RNA sequence: UUGAACAGAGAGCAUUUCCGGCAGCAGAGAUUUCAGCUGUU
């Protein structure tokens, strides 16, 4: 079974990965 | 007897310490045990702070200072020693308490009959170590500037004994 | 005491009693050993890093086709900057050495340009222009002292570069080494003499005569501090300072032995000879595992990394093999997979220094980097999977400070191992002497042995017993009387002669009765 | 008890269990007598309510680093060399294992009288 | 070192988690890297209480992730293994170490106590008592900790003896704080009210005493007045007469707020308690006459008695005879007092009677309301 | 193609804050840690050399000493720092070892103070104040046993009499004294052994085995109703007070001087002998000794156990003190001094850290039980370092030069020459016994632990 | 020296008592949580 969104949030905090942060850095260009 | 508890009279309140380790007495005149009082890494292995009852104000500080000078036991001292010292037997196995002043011993003995007061040179060494290190052992539980409390209490004590009159 | 997967490397080898105290004590010893081994293996959860890797995704992807530019673009910026190139066209070629921490690099040109630097900081500790032929250099217990093998004598310099010592006893050394636990600087060279010098006291510990001409190669075994020398007759010899003759002689190559490398565990050794042959040997059992014959050109250098990669440099080329040190024949290094055979061990990596010649190789400790010295300076190649990711900060600390270095110096000096402790087997300290009895003899048993030795002369058990079945050609009494001196006549020889005569008479009587 | 103490791995003095009194607590009053006027009044109201050649020569400089014979408590070499199997050091063992191995047998408090043991 | 020892103590939990299907070995390695950072920060120099708070938060979120993973993979709410209590034990140990190192951070002490109360089934009343004992010895002059101790013992265990002993020891250490006296009075009134309602419950199931009267709270009140006055004088020690008047005014406010607590207590005999407090204030204090010293407060007390004669009764069910008796007492007080004092007391009584009855009931609606309006016009 | 390298963030190895200590990554892989045996061996050898540097055993003397030689020493079993000493001029001093000075000195007797013990008297009518006062019994050749009270400053509970309370008078001289560990009774040696009571002015009972004098006494510490005594007829006699009778007698080759019971084992005791040896005995079987302690040169004058029961201490006529483990039959340590003379009393402190010796020169001295140890409280790192050093020394004690350094002591020239003379004499006896065993076909092999015993009264 | 009543401590030992399954009811706390009750296993 797939993880719940709460479970993935807990996994991001506990395992300390920055994949979401790198994704935001790649996504952020000329927004304003 | 081994010392189980220690009583220190601060200007700012009363402090009760637990004696975790006994310093050896047969070799208590030796260089090692006389330097372990000065060293803070070794004295911490000996003693640990259990309780601290601060005074309410300068007037109560002066009253307690007069009581300690006379050798009497105040309600504050009764309260802190009732809260900290375990209830033991008068006939056998009393609780040992280290005191700086020998004359304070009979008063505490009358208030709590289950307490044996020790004021020999070993207890004097422990109390000297507590006085020497001071604010480090209190773990930040001190709420006021202890040196200025000392300075003001000494002035108040001297004025009170001389009966200084501003008129 | 649960069993664990990684327990094997933490296991230690060892070379029914009626006593109850001894039984309980041995049971406690075994219990403590098992508990300590399991609790040591349980600490692999606390390892902070992981080793590098280089994995091909497709069938068309070959690891030896991967270029240093592609690796430098792929990996992170710090490691890309760690891969440094120094162009030094004048005083080449350069022999390179790294500190055991790997924080300092010591280069030495053939024309006297010797430099010590903090290569990662970019800070130059020392720089010397000796205007003289220089062959090798090594660091001592720190980066604070280094030894240079110059034209005739070996010199020792401090951190800033002032000459401290000129070792008159070390003459024409081409190879330098340091044993970091024994504080021994080992020099070999053109004279065919191996010299161990104590750098702490200044006393020359050993002068050993190799008797095999100039030493072509030299490596140390980091496991037991035994020096493996390579001579021009094709033999690697194993040397200990306490013995005047070599411990082991291995016939490795036909021609001169070009290079020797020994892995960190001290269990495998690789040699290259002038016969274009690279051989991988087991050290502890002294058999050879692999013998790659007919390389395209003779391999000038071999190096072995902490993870177990094997680097071979032959002129301009540097090729690395992964898992080449194992026992199986699938682990034999080769150059081409004949139609993609997976049992053939094609090279893990390769690089070409075009128009150049590699001088020496050295893997950077605890880094995924191989330093190459060559005719125009030094390069670092990025090799994922080369250095040990998890170090121990008590032994070697790459992030060491000045006060930590100062404390570690005195600590290692206090725990310096005496040179007589160097043996083939490091677990010989603490053992019972081999000539000594296997079982303990008390007073009663020793008195019984003395009584038996006294009664042996009366019982005539010293002389061999008469055997009529055994022929007189091979009879023990005949050999005893032959080995004894002819002129000297003793009581024991008289009894041996009488017993031999009696046995000969009995054999003659039996032969006559049969005939 | 003496055989138990002999085959015990660790002895921590005082082996006699000291008498223990009621801990001083805020949840109860220890004196069992009212010590404050408030307590007096409340209590009152409540009361009223070859390829390989190996050197076989004896390394004479090495023999100072070997035992001369098998020592006393062990009866043979296999047992004696099993006694040296695992290092005690922190470099080769876990922290807890190192502490367990360096822990002594007889352990005493630094400044107290050690008594003859009592009968159970 | 200590960091290494604590990590090796963390090892068997990860053995258990790897043994179950919950966590991958690499995931265990990442968790242990974070724990290595946190344990190094705790056992090194330069640490703060914020490091303890961050480590507790991390272990809490690790426990939440473990719970989700155990629900998802094994389909069981909890395994019967080490791992379900080991994170909780670790969090308690971090709290214990933090309170031992920095005992002065009352927020961290509150966090420790809240956590240990929250994990109710696994914890022990002995553990909560020990944390209270340590905290009360370290901070004996913090009234709120005594109040919280007594509150925990009263709602959770319903231990009235322990609550009484806690309040008595706390007042021994803090005799000058009015708040602890107030909470002691509130606890004792709650206890006697629960006893009264328990007797009533028994009397309805089936088929006097000064304790039920409230004399315990009255004695606590009297000892409160003496002790608070003495300590207020000691803190702030013709001018002495002014200080004594200020002390009497200060004690009057606490007395009026005790009156408000008594009015909040509907089930108890409010008339009895107000009679006792006005008897005490009729008795002279601080060597000065109360009415002569504070005529404004004396008029306030007289108006309070006159109003509270009928204020306990509802306006809808108000007694005309009781209202007339209150008006007669007000007229007697106005005759006794000065003319300006009589006018002020009459205005206050008229305003109180208006806000009681005139807004509630109309003169056309109630025939007695017309008489009340006439009496208000007379006043 | 997946390219992954070693990346090391600086945050995990170099701390951001200046105040924080650096992290220590550790890898227990043995390849990172070579030379286990040699490295631990060098650590252990350095530990033995450090022990030899730190061996400074003499703590100091007590006061100015007696005017005459010290012949009776008795420790207080309740108090750590108190001692009682008595000399040959009749003078008895009570000592505080913490300040190294005497509470009081008494001109007690006119003869030699033959026996001294520290008591807790239990009277029918009254209870003595044992917190404020300590009590000691003495016995001399002037036919008297006396009881003394000493004022003590350990507690400050209050704001009496020091001196003679009661004099017990006997018919003949007394030679030793000991008191019961839980009763009021005590026993004195001399011509006859007498069990006394502090409430009675004359002996309660006579326990003597026959018409022989008795030199020294010792009450068992655990089974407090057992007594042991030494006689001048080379005899050790046990006594039981429940049966009120002399239990058993053993006769040895020479006269035993002193007896000490194991604090931890109710049925073991050590006797000092004129053999130049001490013997460890099991009470249940006196046909053989448990251990023989053999290192002294002249007659062993006194023996005391450690409170832990692991070690004994012997003080002898060869002017030396020797410490023994109960396991081994030879000494662990020797103490001597040019100023020290014949040692007649050694006691072992209740801390088990110090040794107190009284000598013929009149001085009482304090020594460390372990010379290299120090009396400070240790930090965690220092305590672990010392424990690791001790375990490593124990592991590698069997090695040649570790043994060579560890066994080395500076010994007086008289003791050394007497040792080599005794070695030559023992070798001569060994060759004579070898010749006798050669001559006789069947000779019995008698045990070293059997040789000293002439006989026992009750056979086994 | 023993017995009895009282007040305790958390500080030891034992448990072949019950609870850390489920369903349902109901209450309280900050939509969820909490212990409790009634059944069942």
């Amino acid at each position: 079974p797939p993880p719940d969104e709460e479970e993935q949030l807990l996994a991001k905090f506990v395992f300390g990965d920055t994949t979401d942060l790198q994704e935001n850095l790649a996504k952020f260009n000329a927004d304003f | 007897a081994p010392i189980e508890y220690l009583l220190f009279e601060e200007p700012t309140g009363y402090a009760v310490f637990k004696v975790k380790l006994q310093q050896d007495d047969i070799g208590s005149r030796l260089k090692e045990v006389q330097e372990q009082i000065n060293d803070f890494g070794a004295f911490t292995k000996l003693i640990e702070l259990v309780s601290f009852a601060p005074f309410k104000g300068a007037a109560e500080a002066l009253e307690n200072a007069n009581d300690i000078s006379e050798g009497l036991v105040s309600e504050s001292l009764k309260a802190i020693l009732d809260l900290n010292l375990p209830k033991a037997s008068s006939k056998k196995k009393n609780i040992t308490l280290a005191i700086s002043d020998k004359n304070l011993g009979p008063s505490i003995k009358e208030e709590f009959p289950y307490v044996d007061c020790i004021s020999n040179e070993l207890a004097q060494d422990l109390i000297r170590g507590v006085r020497l290190h001071g604010e480090k052992l209190f773990k930040g539980l001190q709420s006021g500037d202890l040196e200025r409390a000392q300075l003001g209490l000494g002035h108040a004590y001297s004025r009170a004994k001389v009966k200084f009159s501003v008129q | 005491i649960k069993e664990r997967e990684n327990q094997n490397k933490f296991e230690r080898s060892t070379y029914q009693t009626k006593d109850k105290k001894l039984r309980a004590g041995l049971k406690k010893i075994d219990e403590q050993y098992k508990k300590a081994v399991s609790s040591a293996a349980a600490t692999d959860y606390l390892l902070p890093e992981s080793n590098g890797y280089l994995e091909p995704e497709n069938e068309l992807e070959k690891t030896f086709k991967v270029q240093q530019s592609e690796i430098k673009s792929s990996v992170d910026v710090s490691t890309a900057n760690k891969a440094l190139d120094l162009s030094l066209k004048e005083f080449g070629p350069y022999h390179i050495k790294y500190a055991k921490n790997g924080t300092h690099l010591l280069i030495t040109g053939r024309k006297g340009h010797v430099a010590s630097m903090d290569w990662r900081k970019g800070q130059l500790r020392a720089e010397l222009f000796l205007n003289e032929t220089c062959h090798s250099a090594t660091y001592l217990q720190n980066e604070q002292y280094f030894a240079v093998a110059q034209k005739k004598y070996t010199f020792i310099y401090d951190h800033e570069g002032t000459e401290l010592h000129r070792l008159k006893q070390h003459i024409e050394a081409r190879h330098l080494d340091f044993l970091p636990y024994h504080y021994l600087l080992v020099t070999a060279g053109e004279t065919g003499w191996l010299k161990y010098h104590d750098v702490s006291t200044g006393q020359l510990v050993s002068e050993l005569r190799t008797k095999a001409g100039p030493t072509m190669a030299m490596a140390q075994n980091p496991w037991n501090a035994v020096m493996h020398l390579g001579h021009s007759n094709g033999t690697v010899s194993l040397w200990s300072p306490s013995m005047p003759e070599p411990l082991v002689k291995l016939l490795s190559a036909r021609g001169p032995v070009n290079s020797i490398a020994i892995d960190r565990s001290g269990y495998y050794m690789a040699t290259t000879g002038a016969d274009r042959s690279m051989k991988i040997w087991d050290i502890r059992n002294f058999k050879q595992l692999h013998s790659v014959e007919s390389l395209p050109t003779p391999g000038t250098n071999v190096s072995i990394s902490d993870t177990g990669l094997l680097a071979l440099s032959r002129g301009p080329h540097v090729t690395l093999w992964k898992d080449a040190l194992k026992l199986s024949g699938d682990s034999k290094p080769c150059f081409g997979s004949m139609g993609g055979n997976p049992h053939r061990n094609t090279p893990y990596m390769s690089h070409l220094f075009a128009g150049n010649k590699v001088e020496n190789l050295g893997f950077v400790p605890f880094e995924d980097l191989l330093g190459v010295g060559h005719q125009t300076g030094i390069t670092n190649l990025i090799v994922p999977g080369a250095g040990e990711a998890n170090y121990d900060a008590l032994e070697l600390n790459p992030f060491e400070t000045k006060k930590q270095r100062q404390e570690q110096e005195v600590r290692t000096l206090l725990n310096k191992l005496p040179a007589d402790t160097i043996t083939l087997d490091p677990n010989s300290i603490g053992s019972v002497d081999k000539r000594s009895s296997t079982i303990r003899l008390n007073a009663k048993d020793l008195a019984q042995t003395t009584m038996d030795a006294n009664n042996k002369a009366k019982t005539n058990s010293d002389i061999p017993d008469v055997k009529p079945d055994v022929k007189g050609k091979n009879s023990g009494l005949r050999s005893f009387l032959r080995k004894k001196t002819q002129n000297v006549i003793d009581e024991r020889k008289l009894r041996v002669q009488k017993q031999l005569d009696k046995e000969k008479n009995i054999r003659k009587r039996n032969h006559q009765i049969k005939q | 008890i003496v055989q138990q103490n002999r085959r015990a791995d660790h002895l921590i003095f005082p082996l006699n269990k000291p008498t223990e009194h009621n801990h001083a607590s805020a949840f109860t009053r220890t004196q069992d007598v009212p010590q404050t006027e408030l307590q007096e009044k409340v209590d009152q109201v409540l009361q009223e309510s070859q390829n390989v050649i190996i050197n076989e020569k004896v390394n004479k400089k090495n023999l100072k680093y070997q035992s001369s014979a098998v020592p006393f408590p062990f009866e043979n070499r296999e047992q004696y060399e099993r006694s040296l199997r695992m290092p005690i050091g922190q470099e080769w063992t876990s922290r807890a294992s190192h502490q367990e191995l360096i822990k002594p047998r007889i352990m005493t408090k630094p400044g107290q009288v050690i008594d003859p043991l009592k009968a159970p | 070192s200590k960091t290494r020892y604590y990590l090796e103590q963390c090892i068997p939990e990860m053995d258990d988690l790897v043994e179950k299907g919950l966590f991958t070995k690499n995931e265990v390695s990442l968790i242990m890297k974070k724990r290595t950072d946190f344990e190094h920060r705790l056992n090194s120099r330069g640490s703060s209480i914020n490091d303890y708070i961050k480590y507790i938060n991390y272990e809490s979120n690790v426990n939440k992730l473990r719970a989700k993973r155990c629900k998802r993979i094994l389909q069981v709410k909890k395994t019967n293994s080490l791992s379900d209590w080991s994170i909780q034990q670790r969090i308690g140990f971090i709290y214990q170490r933090g309170t031992n190192k920095f005992p002065q951070d009352l927020k961290f002490w509150a966090m420790y106590l809240n956590y240990m109360k929250a994990r109710g089934n696994q914890t022990s009343y002995k553990k909560i008592h020990n944390i209270y004992n340590q905290l009360l010895k370290l901070h004996p002059t913090n009234v709120d900790i005594w109040i919280s101790c007594a509150k925990y013992e009263y709602e959770v265990h319903a231990n009235f003896k322990s609550c009484r002993n806690i309040f008595q020891n706390g007042l021994r250490f803090n005799p000058d704080v009015p708040k602890l006296w107030y909470e002691y009075v509130k606890f004792e009134l709650n206890f006697i009210t629960k006893l009264i309602n328990r007797r009533k419950v028994m009397g309805l199931i089936n088929e006097t005493n000064p304790a039920l009267r409230g004399d315990i709270a009255l004695t606590i009140f009297d000892v409160c007045m003496k002790t608070l006055g003495k300590h207020y004088i000691n803190k702030h020690k013709k001018m002495n007469i002014e200080l004594n008047k200020e002390t009497l005014n200060y004690l009057f406010s606490e007395s009026l707020r005790y009156i408000k607590l008594f009015d909040e207590f509907l089930d108890l005999e409010r008339d009895y308690l107000i009679n006792h407090v006005l008897q005490f204030w009729k008795n002279d204090m601080y060597d000065l006459s109360l009415r002569k010293d504070l005529p404004e407060l004396y008029l306030k007390t007289v108006m309070i008695d006159i109003t509270l004669n009928i204020r306990y009764m509802p306006v809808e069910k108000l007694d005309i005879d009781q209202l007339q008796l209150s008006v007669k007492k007000y007229f007697a007080y106005i005759s006794k007092l000065d003319s300006a004092s009589v006018k002020s007391l009459k205005n206050e009584y008229r305003s109180y009677l208006q806000d009681n009855y005139l807004k509630k009931m109309n003169a056309e609606d109630d025939p007695r309301y017309k008489i009340l309006d006439l009496i208000i016009s007379k006043l | 193609m997946k390219i992954k390298t070693i990346k090391r963030s600086a945050d995990d190895y170099v701390p951001v804050k200046s105040t924080q200590e650096s992290q220590m990554p550790r890898n227990l892989n043995p390849e990172l840690h070579p030379f286990e045996r040699a490295r631990e061996y060098t650590k252990a050898l350095n530990a033995t050399k450090l022990e030899r540097m730190f061996a400074k055993p003499f703590v100091g003397q007590l006061g100015y000493g007696h005017r005459d030689g010290v012949y009776a020493i008795a420790k207080n079993y309740g108090s750590l720092n108190k001692l009682a000493t008595g000399s040959a001029d009749g003078v008895i001093k009570y000592w505080n070892m913490s300040t190294r000075e005497e509470f009081v000195s008494f001109k007690a007797h006119y003869g030699l103070v033959t026996g001294l013990c520290v008591t807790q008297p239990r009277f029918h009518d009254k209870k003595p104040d044992l917190k404020s006062q300590n009590f000691m019994l003495s016995c001399s050749d002037d036919k008297t046993v006396k009881l003394w009270s000493i004022n003590v400053d350990d507690y400050s509970n209050k704001n009496n009499e020091e001196g003679l309370i009661r004099t017990f008078d006997g018919e003949s001289a007394f030679q030793g004294i000991d008191s019961h560990r839980e009763n009021s009774t005590f026993a004195t040696g001399g011509a006859k052994i007498h069990l006394w009571d502090v409430n009675r002015l004359k002996p309660v009972s006579d326990l003597s085995w026959g018409a022989d004098n008795i030199t020294s006494l010792k009450f068992n510490q655990n089974e407090t109703d057992i007594l042991a005594s030494t006689g001048s007829d080379n005899s050790i006699v046990l006594y039981d007070l429940r049966t009120n009778s002399p239990t058993q007698k053993i006769v040895q080759t020479m006269r035993t001087n002193a007896i000490c019971w194991n604090p931890m084992e109710a049925f073991n005791f050590v006797t000092a002998n004129e053999d130049h040896n001490a013997y460890y005995y099991d009470m249940r079987n006196l046909s053989r000794s448990l251990n023989v302690f053999k290192d002294h040169v002249s007659a062993v004058m006194d023996v005391d156990f450690s409170p832990t029961g692991d070690e004994i201490v012997t003080g002898s006529y060869d002017k030396s003190i020797r410490i023994y483990k109960t396991n081994h039959g030879h000494s662990r340590e020797i103490y001597h001094t040019k100023r020290m003379q014949h040692v007649f009393q050694v006691k072992y402190s209740m801390d088990s850290k110090y040794i107190i010796s009284g000598s013929d020169d009149g001085n009482v001295r304090l020594w460390r039980s372990k010379a290299w140890e120090r009396s400070n409280v240790k930090t965690t790192r220092e305590k672990n370092k010392l424990e690791y050093d001790e375990k490593l020394k124990e592991r590698f004690r069997h090695m040649p030069e570790i043994k060579r350094i560890s066994r080395h002591r500076h010994v007086p020239q008289v003791i050394k020459k007497a040792q080599e003379i005794k070695n030559i004499e023992l070798s001569s006896i060994k060759r004579r016994e070898a010749n006798e065993r050669r001559t006789r076909k069947d000779m019995p092999y008698i045990s070293e632990r059997k040789k000293q015993i002439v006989g026992t009264v009750h056979k086994y």
